[PDB]
């Protein structure tokens, strides 16, 4: 699994990804700010150690390159990195 | 009994236990009658051929389909077309996988197994149902068995992926989604279609709005629970619209209101 090695490597969490969802671009930008050029799959990793969702936002399979990574709090407040 | 999963008594055949040969059969997953009328009208169709082919491949090469095919058409199995009373669509399966190596993925949307974990979108689901009370207490499972006996057509729009892979599946079932969804619009008169995010409202548009009822809402996964969605209105003349967050939404007391209206049961959700 390279994709819980990303969320490893960027927040030092081991993590299984329970579930995905692809979002159109215009709905991303709504969450993110910026606009993907495209669709983009998110990856949603539970982390019960802080209580936050871990999610890691990537282009459409096959490609699945890195986007986004956003952890969310008990509270749904969104910390958004840009990859 | 296809449907009550508990991955503490899980042997249920691998994809490639399940065809060695590696030629892909979808015909033999089926076991309901009922369902041979719309099955037929789908072998007779172009990309039925490609289906089995495109899934074959997969076979080959060699990848971890899921869910397992006696899951494939769970939902279908379990409840023939005229005793469904709700359509909840998902769009990809659960990825995922317990740590025996049990897959979250059984056949029907946003449903796992007994024993094993519980992911969000579900978790977020449960939320739901308590706020409106519809239940008291979140179950420790994520088992909806119940609710598809009742008549809760849960199927996710891509039946399968790869484990621990998301979407890689998605285009190649979209043909046979439009036309099960199809199907049920054209054929049967009284149906509720929950609609949870952007891709399953864009399924909801081939609904016929007049004939049955539509709830419609952002989707429960995470990011997306507490937000709107927003896209065109069902109509002839579609306006652009924004939708209510999924924690917003009374969704199981509008489905069994609705119910009741027509004379039929209500769902029962507490699990």
């Amino acid at each position: 699994t390279n994709l819980s090695d990303i969320i490893e490597k960027e927040t030092g969490k081991q993590l299984v990804i329970q579930e995905s969802i692809l979002m159109l671009p215009e709905e991303v930008e709504e969450v993110i700010g910026n606009k993907p050029e495209s669709d983009i799959l998110v990856h949603t990793a539970y982390d019960e150690s802080t209580d936050e969702n871990v999610m890691l936002l990537t282009s459409d399979a096959p490609e699945y390159k890195p986007w986004a990574l956003v952890i969310q709090d008990s509270n749904g407040e969104n910390k958004i990195k840009m990859l | 009994e296809y449907i009550l999963i508990d991955a503490n008594n899980y042997h249920f055949k691998s994809w490639i236990e399940c065809f060695p040969d590696c030629k892909v059969n979808l015909k033999l997953l089926l076991f309901r009658p009922e369902w041979f009328d719309f099955f037929k009208y789908v072998e007779s169709k172009t990309y039925f051929p490609q289906l089995e082919s495109k899934l074959s491949s997969y076979l080959e090469k060699r990848q971890r389909i899921v869910p397992y095919p006696e899951l494939l058409f769970n939902t279908m199995n379990v409840l023939p077309p005229g005793k469904i009373k709700v359509v909840i669509l998902g769009q990809d399966p659960y990825p995922g996988s317990c740590i025996s190596g049990v897959p979250y993925a059984m056949g029907c949307s946003f449903s796992v197994p007994l024993n094993c974990p519980v992911p969000k979108s579900l978790a977020n689901i449960y939320t739901n149902l308590i706020k409106f009370n519809h239940m008291r207490k979140a179950p420790k499972h994520g088992c909806l068995a119940s609710w598809i006996l009742q008549g809760t057509f849960m199927i996710n729009s891509a039946f399968t992926t790869v484990l621990n892979e998301s979407g890689v599946h998605a285009r190649t079932w979209e043909s046979f989604t439009a036309d099960l969804i199809d199907y049920l619009t054209d054929n049967y008169d009284d149906l509720i279609f929950v609609a949870w995010g952007a891709h399953a409202h864009k399924l909801c548009q081939r609904v016929d709005p007049k004939k049955h009822y539509i709830i419609t809402s952002s989707h429960p996964s995470p990011l997306s629970v507490s937000n709107t969605m927003t896209s065109m209105s069902y109509g002839p003349n579609p306006k652009k619209v924004t939708y209510p967050s999924f924690n917003s939404v009374d969704h199981f007391g509008k489905i069994n209101e609705h119910l009741k209206s027509r004379n039929k049961k209500p769902i029962f959700w507490d699990l």
